[PDB]
């Protein structure tokens, strides 16, 4: 029928109108956008990767835009534009292709040659790294980041950065960083000069009673449970409605939990983590005192992602009651410290403990929250570079540069293809090089001479050179020392080709009931 | 309004919301105009319904105004800084930027590398700032055929009591030493 | 807020709401007084000599009233 | 012959702020250059010519802002 | 179907090169082009280039296109 | 208060089998392309649906002709395997052309036996191609390889399709009789592969061994139980009451601490630390059950027990009130193995035999539902092989070998339903149709050629359309089942002559 | 008026495309004394026409010319040459001027992704 053609077509068209003013990235280019809601809600934005994490789209195929980006940040973290201008660049050639009267089967697998020539091209043009030397690690992730916002903060959370990866990779052939092995914490007082990195597991627990254990004198304790006391968690033998009634409950509370902390003063075991399963605020407010003066470092309902670490770092496990002897799967700690940088910031460092061969934490300090915000971005963009060196080691060319250079080399090898797959992935090997034109498209008058010119001289360039992407002009961008990770474009290049190919399965949309 | 309205947060997507905002960055610029110097017009503003207020100062002008354009906004924010500066020189920041937004599209469109408009603004920017430190032959006031006295009394000239300002010049010319 | 309205058009619309205002009082002006009758908008007849009493209970226009 | 346009004439005015013989632009050579030196020629007489023509319209037109018509 | 068609002597193309093999169309299932004898003058299909990139180009002669009411009228 | 006409009535079945029909024959044979469902009535989410199970269920139908469909190819669904999508095209194939009879203005009940005699002409065609490979023992262990290959197949799988298929072949040889429909257990939890699948040695619990009790048990004897607690245990035949004002809402939360304890004193008198309950515990009992010395092993059920009954020689009894009313467990070793990113308890020892434990490995939940229910197809149809070796050429080959049959029946034996019985047939052909356009080839080329080839020899040569081309069914291994092609013609046949037949509807 | 000659004359200099980023800069200093004479009803033309003629192609150098000028007195609007009067504010207030009436046409190129919001 009419129907499943027209909604395949529609639902490239729909996502791909979306993805026409995506190409407004690379800096200064445009007009800004305050942004109203349905509900009126004041949106001024200027940075679009931020704007594809919070796109509010209702077309279903331009709702996977959204996990597209979702993708590319959890696999490489860089580029969460260019994953989706490449992917409107799949909507540009599945048009035509249909217009010539293509099954949209065969462009499905059509995207598979795409795919396995495109790693294999820009395998051949990548120069594989070490990673275990400190300096390879060291030129990428800082290029980078010169293309990023900061630049003076990029000499400083670099050499962190590459400092932070050898704790936790192993030499040289390793595939180990995640994102859920270093927290990125945030700490008012100090300044983005005052950070530091802490090699082994550093929380973000809020600590009472600061002049606390400072020393290795320490042990470290998750629990998944409380303290047993009357009223806590054991029960009073009277009953209560009247205050006179009160104060006689509250006594007998408080004096069996004085026996209770100086068992865990007994224990050397200064850090209780506990979970959010509450009773009354599951651990009593008279408990937490009487732990202080212990000086025991406690929280109550902490988050889940806190738990986890510690389990994961040191390999705390929970154990029994302190009047049952904990059985003594409690960490063993080297240094409970509370930080206090100008008197403020609440803070717990453990140094030295255990490991799994990775976890090491960063301190991001700064003046105000913002001073904070700005060197947090920055040092974790320049974890996600490494990561992806970790992940797949390769040196391209960063800017966009290898996109077209990919085009340049793929349409020779979309004619040896030879079959209707070899025109339909040639329709998208010419549709890659938009980058630098369509970029530049959405802005103001006298239009038509740009466009075809950014693209003309990467063609002139070679194969093996094209128009530089921080002054513009044709050379060598290695001569130009501009860098990135292969897995910062090959992600992309599978990304891409996963959902469009998934949008080629789409037939006869339907809704729940 | 040009543009679609289907779409939400006022989206035209091109030449149509590059069209908006100079019309909404030089309406803002036009009220400066009126106002523009010690000849510049004085302005009654009302408040809400009831109260008014009458000025000729930019800047006051801008604290009264509750922006519905971004080309309304960061005109209203950039002004605000050079105003924590001093507050003077803030009427001029406001008219020549609605022509530069006309003229920036237009160029930053036409990209070997898009910054190279907006360094060349800087660089004609850079290029004031050198002969700007080349300028002796207008404005001085450390000195004249006198003293900063000749200074004071043209000064004193140009601040109206009717002829004088003869011997008020003498004050101006004690009053960073006394 | 966001307006701008365009020279001539305003200080002509400041004569407009103060010549018609300096009618009336002009012919209530002295013992050739006439008296500016104010018709209440819940009905009711007030004429004075003082347009003021007239002006400050009736809806004054914006521009130059 | 495929260019920025304006561009060529930014180019153009800074070989006339350094030289100023005979830069143009080539549609034929395909760039810019010295159009006496690319020996594109033509006598100069029709130029003055031209240039006297072109100021005798404009200036005519803008000097009639008041046309008069008869429909009869 | 022409789809199939056009992929066929492409990959004769990656195979032979100046084909005396194309397709048929007397739908024998033997494209060739000296065995199905489909074969034609050079100067012909010469002419042919010149007379196709000629349209284009006459199309294109003034940059013209207004009328008084009359230039197709 | 609406009676419908049957001229709205007969259009509302057909039009109620078309839209449906398109939807899954996308899916249909070796899938070309999917179909992609779209949340949007219930939330905002996004699914890939090849199982029609998924595509009938979810988008629940609102035309009552094709509810028919929906109920009667959900059973074929549930007993045979992959029944949701082959029986609804083929009765929405076979309505298209009924249009035409109708077009004709043939008689319906006309309609009625012409597609049923002819179902009668196509299952003794397919009965003449049905094939014993399961004959000799490697010829037995090579059928199922095959046809594990094509039932995993037509569905979403990364690299799990080969794995699956060695591990089931391996228990249904072992049996030699039955096919293990009895005591085999399909475990689904997060793993770090995408690929692995393999049979357990003995049975697994859910028990994460926590605060101080020990990994490993050692000569069990297993107390079997039904009585058990999550936080609850008041007195026999006392209580404690704590409520008169809003303090006491603290306090009453802080009672169920000490619940825990009492039912501690039960098992402390049996001196079994082997003690396993279908009630859960959480880490507020689990530290009263360790410290006692006898250990609380919770998520029991019946499954296990029936397991341990097969293979040791025991039963599976319930109701625990005197110890003597469930029979007991005994096993060698009590060993906690770490399987995906779950570890759990397992209960090693003797195995291999009526009863197994599969477990799967992946850490996405859509990656291991649709794994499920393809290994869910293939068991029962592998259990089909041990009741009829026959195996037939799957992918279409069958299909046409039917319709080459059916066809000929179609001109000699009627005298009036001849246009009736090739409706049938030429809704046989349909069915390459829609998978012709899946590989990309031609539809009008594929279903009259090989229908005639394979049919005058070489029956083997069908459609292999994983290369778009023509391969053979027994050298490709692109064969099924006698009994699930059987089965998915009935349901098929019946659904459409049902609502056929139906020529009133009255909307109340 | 020297800043909307001279950084033309430096424009040509650049050569290529950044000339129009300092030419339409330097075009748009031109209404500052424009409208503030139209505010001292001297209405902007001859102003434009003495400024012009201050300015010496010969001798580009200002130093205390007699060739060349520069000032302007802006409470009546018209130039009065004059290097003592009270209206000729300092370097200070003017350099930072520069610097945010340029990056406000700056400020709305920033942009990335112009998109909605449901």
């Amino acid at each position: 029928r009419d129907k499943p053609a027209q909604i395949r077509f529609s639902n490239i068209s729909a996502a791909k109108a979306v993805a026409d003013a995506i190409r407004t990235s690379l800096g200064p280019k445009g007009m800004d956008k305050m942004i109203q809601d349905g509900k009126g809600d004041v949106t001024i934005t200027n940075d679009g990767a931020t704007i594809l994490k919070q796109m509010q789209v209702l077309h279903p195929a331009a709702r996977m835009l959204v996990e597209l980006s979702k993708a590319q940040d959890i696999e490489a973290g860089d580029g969460t534009t260019s994953v989706v201008i490449i992917a409107g660049s799949l909507l540009d050639s599945c048009t035509k292709l249909l217009q010539k009267g293509i099954h949209p089967t065969i462009i499905s697998e059509s995207f598979q040659k795409a795919l396995e020539k495109g790693i294999e091209i820009l395998t051949d043009m990548s120069r594989p790294v070490e990673l275990s030397d400190r300096e390879t690690l060291l030129n990428s992730a800082t290029t980078s980041l010169n293309s990023k916002v900061v630049s003076q903060y990029s000499s400083l959370l670099s050499p962190m950065s590459v400092n932070a990866v050898m704790k936790v990779i192993d030499p040289a052939t390793a595939t180990s960083v995640d994102l859920r092995d270093i927290k990125i914490v945030k700490k008012l007082g100090g300044t983005i000069d005052d950070c530091e990195l802490v090699e082994g597991l550093v929380l973000t627990q809020k600590v009472s009673n600061s002049g606390i254990t400072r020393v290795e004198k320490a042990k470290i304790g998750l629990i998944q449970f409380c303290l047993s006391a009357p009223k806590t968690d054991m029960d009073n033998q009277i009953v209560v409605s009247d205050y006179a009634q009160m104060d006689r409950v509250l006594r007998e509370e408080r004096a069996y939990i004085l026996n209770l902390v100086k068992q865990i003063k007994k224990t050397g075991c200064n850090v209780l983590l506990i979970q959010k399963s509450i009773l009354r605020d599951a651990l009593s407010d008279l408990a937490l005192h009487f732990l202080n003066k212990m000086k025991i470092m406690v929280i109550k309902d902490i988050e889940r992602e806190d738990i986890e670490f510690i389990c994961k770092t040191i390999g705390t496990k929970p154990v029994a009651h302190i009047d049952q002897f904990t059985a003594d799967m409690l960490g063993s700690a080297e240094l409970a410290e509370e930080v206090n940088l100008n008197g403020s910031g609440k803070l717990l460092k453990i140094t030295g403990c255990a490991s799994p061969g990775k976890t090491v934490t960063i301190v991001v300090r700064g003046s105000n929250k913002l001073v904070i915000e700005e060197a947090e971005r920055s040092i974790h963009d320049a974890l996600c570079v490494i990561r992806c060196l970790v992940k797949k080691r390769a040196l391209i060319a960063g800017g966009g540069a290898p996109e077209i250079e990919l085009a340049l080399r793929l349409t020779e090898y979309s004619r040896t293809l030879s079959g209707m797959e070899s025109y339909c992935v040639r329709a998208f090997a010419d549709a890659m090089e938009v980058i630098p034109s369509t970029l530049a498209e959405n802005a103001g008058l006298n239009p038509i001479s740009t466009v075809t010119e950014l693209r003309n001289r990467h063609a002139q360039g070679e194969k093996t050179a094209g128009i530089n992407v921080r002054k513009g002009g044709i050379s060598n961008i290695l001569e130009e020392l501009v860098v990135q990770p292969l897995l910062v474009s090959v992600s992309a290049l599978t990304l891409a080709t996963e959902t469009v190919r998934s949008i080629l399965k789409i037939d006869d949309v339907v809704n729940t009931r | 309004m040009e543009g679609p309205l289907s779409v939400f947060g006022d989206r035209s997507t091109g030449e149509t919301i590059r069209s908006q905002n100079v019309m909404a960055a030089a309406s803002i610029a036009n009220i400066v105009k009126s106002s523009l110097g010690p000849v510049g017009l004085d302005k009654m503003l009302v408040d809400d319904i009831g109260d008014v207020t009458i000025t000729n100062d930019g800047a006051t002008i801008l604290k009264l105004l509750e922006v519905e354009h971004p080309a309304a906004k960061v005109l209203c924010e950039l002004a605000d800084l050079q105003d924590k500066e001093v507050g003077d020189g803030t009427t001029s920041v406001v008219i020549i930027a609605a022509e530069l937004l006309k003229n920036a599209d237009e160029l930053v469109k036409q990209k070997i590398h898009p910054t190279s408009v907006i360094s060349g603004y800087r660089l004609a920017c850079k290029e004031a700032v050198r002969y700007i430190n080349e300028n002796l032959i207008v404005n001085t006031d450390e000195l004249g055929r006198d003293c900063l006295i000749n200074a004071a009394k043209t000064s004193m000239s140009s601040k109206i009591i009717g002829i004088n300002g003869d011997f008020f010049a003498n004050m101006v010319v004690d009053a960073v030493l006394a | 807020n966001t307006k701008r309205e365009s020279g001539r058009k305003v200080q002509s619309g400041n004569i407009n709401a103060a010549k018609t205002i300096a009618d009336i009082i002009r012919t209530c002006l002295g013992p050739k007084s006439m008296m500016k009758m104010l018709l209440d908008p819940m009905g009711g007849i007030v004429m004075t000599n003082d347009g003021n009493a007239i002006l400050r209970e009736i809806q004054v226009q914006h521009p130059a009233a | 012959a495929g260019f920025d346009a304006t561009n060529i004439l930014n180019k153009l005015r800074a070989r006339h702020a350094q030289g100023g013989t005979w830069y143009g632009v080539d549609i034929n050579n395909e760039d810019i250059a010295d159009n006496f030196e690319a020996f594109v020629w033509e006598p100069a007489m029709v130029r003055i010519n031209a240039l006297t023509a072109a100021s005798e319209a404009a200036c005519l037109i803008v000097s009639v802002d008041e046309t008069i018509k008869n429909p009869r | 179907n022409p789809i199939q068609t056009m992929t066929e002597v492409r990959a004769r193309q990656v195979k032979e090169m100046n084909p005396a093999l194309g397709i048929d169309c007397l739908h024998k299932g033997t494209n060739d082009m000296k065995q199905q004898h489909v074969i034609e003058t050079l100067i012909g299909k010469k002419q042919q280039i010149s007379l196709a990139t000629q349209m284009v180009r006459m199309i294109l002669k003034i940059d013209d296109i207004r009328k008084p009411g009359e230039s197709e009228e | 208060a609406d009676e419908e006409r049957a001229e709205t009535a007969r259009l509302t079945s057909f039009i109620g089998a078309i839209a449906i029909g398109d939807l899954v024959k996308s899916t249909l044979g070796p899938k070309g392309m999917d179909k992609i469902l779209l949340s949007s009535g219930r939330d905002a989410s996004l699914m890939v649906t090849n199982d029609g199970a998924t595509i009938l269920k979810n988008i629940g139908v609102d035309n009552p002709a094709a509810k028919v469909l929906v109920d009667m190819s959900r059973v074929q669904d549930d007993e045979v395997g992959d029944g949701t999508t082959s029986v609804t095209v083929l009765a929405a194939e076979l309505l298209r052309e009924a249009e035409s009879l109708i077009a004709k203005k043939i008689h319906p009940q006309t309609i009625i036996a012409g597609w049923r005699e002819a179902t009668k002409a196509a299952r003794e065609a397919l009965l003449s191609s049905a094939v014993d490979h399961g004959s000799d023992e490697v010829k037995f262990r090579q059928d199922l390889m095959n046809i594990a290959g094509t039932t995993l197949s037509s569905k979403l799988l990364t690299h799990h399709k080969d794995h699956f298929t060695k591990l089931a072949v391996e228990a249904v040889l072992r049996l030699k009789g039955s096919g293990n429909l009895e005591a085999i257990h399909i475990i689904k939890k997060l793993g770090g592969s995408l690929a692995d699948s393999y049979l357990d040695e003995g049975f697994l619990l859910d028990k994460k061994i926590g605060v101080n009790q020990p990994k490993r048990i050692e000569n069990a004897k297993i107390l079997i139980a039904n009585t058990g607690m999550d936080t609850d245990k008041i007195k026999i035949f006392g209580s404690r009451v704590r409520v008169d004002s809003t303090a006491k809402v603290a306090e009453i939360e802080h009672a169920e601490k000490e619940k825990m304890k009492e039912k501690v004193e039960r098992i402390l008198k049996h001196g079994i630390n082997c003690f396993i309950n279908r009630q859960l515990i959480y880490n507020y009992p689990e530290q009263l059950f360790g410290a006692a010395g006898v250990m609380a092993i919770e998520h029991a059920d019946f499954a296990g027990v029936e397991r341990l009954a097969l293979v040791t020689g025991g039963e599976i009894a319930s109701t625990f009130d005197h110890p003597e009313l469930v029979k007991l467990g005994s096993c060698k070793l009590i060993e906690e193995v770490m399987i995906g990113e779950d570890k759990l308890i397992h209960f090693s020892g003797v195995a291999l035999g009526e009863a197994c434990t599969i477990v799967l490995r992946g850490a996405t939940q859509q990656i291991l539902d649709e794994a499920e229910r393809s290994l869910h197809d293939a068991l029962c149809v592998l259990a089909q092989t041990v009741k009829d070796s026959r195996t037939v050429y799957g992918g279409g080959c069958s299909e046409m070998l039917m319709a080459h049959a059916v066809t000929q029946l179609a001109n000699r034996t009627p005298g009036k339903e001849a246009v009736a019985m090739e409706s049938y047939a030429k809704a046989l052909r349909m069915l390459p149709t829609i998978i012709a356009d899946n590989a990309g080839y031609d539809s009008a080329d594929l279903v009259a050629q090989l229908r005639a080839a394979h049919s005058e020899g070489n029956t083997t040569a069908g459609l292999d359309m994983r290369e778009g081309t023509i391969g053979d069914m027994a050298i490709l291994g692109i064969t099924e089942s006698f009994q699930v092609k059987r089965q998915v013609l009935l349901s098929a046949a019946e659904a459409a002559e049902v609502i056929l037949r139906v020529d009133n509807i009255i909307k109340a | 008026a020297a800043l909307s000659i001279y950084l033309e004359n430096y424009a040509t200099s650049m050569g290529s495309r950044e000339q129009l980023a300092i030419a339409e800069f330097a075009r748009s200093l031109l209404v500052i004394p424009n409208t503030l004479a139209v505010n001292a009803a001297q209405d902007s033309t001859d102003l434009v026409a003495k400024l012009r003629a201050f300015h010496n192609e010969a001798q580009v150098n200002p130093e205390r010319k007699n060739l060349k000028w520069i000032g302007l007195d802006l409470s009546n609007g018209k130039p009065r040459d004059n290097k003592q009067a009270g209206v000729f504010e300092p370097t200070i207030v003017k350099v930072k001027s520069l610097k945010f009436a340029t990056e406000a046409a700056i400020t709305i190129l920033r942009i990335d992704d112009l998109i909605k919001l449901h």
